[PDB]
């Protein structure tokens, strides 16, 4: 054939992947974090947004910190050959480096690490996005005018 | 407005 | 013959290290609302760190903070993409 390029992922897989949301609303009174009005409607826009570039979308609604790393754990088990991609949103509280079930932290390293290239075979090199709405710290922009 |  | 353990990754982040993130109550957090956005105009358009960008710009522009909390009120907010992808990344194919 004639010269080829790979510059970009191979995304015509016959499926384009899980999208999985993690959307932690409501949490345990013990840990003294607040609920956090207006997730569902970040979770439901993403939802649709995903399934309209034909992700499968998983939803999952307030999860301990237990239950984040099983889910992780068995996803990243499947069988992810015949998928372009990997997409994981989490939706919580946080702080630098950490994300929060709804009974305590989990390391964020803890979850990606499941997808290495070498403990996710069937993802190595394929595109493995994490998109994290969740706080960084408690530092604040006060902006400055343009 | 709130903050995570 | 071997890639990175860690090569292939992004992480798009909707605050800049270190700093708290936005999330109206009615209308949803300001970078997913923003991301949403930018997917559903650009999907079938732009290479993914290209709609990320225009997500930054979003939410760098057009949102504010309003509180009632003088320490919490008329702050910004800028999303910060982490890539270690290795190719571009286009959601459509063909
Ligand atoms: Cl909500
Ligand atoms: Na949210
Ligand atoms: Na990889
Ligand atoms: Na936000």
């Amino acid at each position: 054939s004639g010269i080829s390029l790979d510059n970009s992922y191979k995304m015509d897989y016959p499926e384009m992947g899980l999208c999985i949301i993690i959307n932690n609303k409501n949490f345990h009174k013990s840990t003294g974090m607040t609920s956090r009005s207006g997730t569902d409607v970040d979770a439901a826009n993403l939802r649709e947004t995903f399934r309209n570039l034909k992700y499968e979308v998983r939803n999952k609604n307030d999860l301990t910190r237990e239950e984040i790393v099983e889910l992780m754990r068995d996803v990243s088990k499947e069988d992810h050959s015949k998928r372009s991609s990997f997409v994981c949103v989490l939706l919580s509280h946080g702080e630098e480096g950490i994300i929060f079930g709804t009974n305590g932290p989990v390391d964020l390293k803890k979850i990606t690490n499941f997808f290495r290239g070498d403990r996710c075979r069937s993802l190595a090199g394929k595109p493995k996005l994490f998109i994290i709405q969740a706080c960084r710290g408690t530092e604040l922009d006060c902006g400055i005018e343009t | 407005d709130e903050v995570d | 013959h071997k890639i990175p353990v860690e090569a292939d990754f992004l992480y798009a982040y909707s605050t800049a290290p270190g700093y708290y993130s936005w999330r109206n109550s009615k209308d949803g957090s300001w970078f997913i609302q923003s991301l949403c956005a930018m997917l559903k105009q650009y999907a079938d358009k732009l290479e993914f760190m290209h709609i990320l960008t225009r997500v930054n710009r979003k939410v760098a522009t057009e949102f504010e903070s309003f509180s009632f909390d003088a320490t919490f009120h008329a702050k910004k907010q800028i999303p910060c993409i982490v890539s270690m992808l290795t190719k571009e990344l286009y959601f459509y194919h063909l």
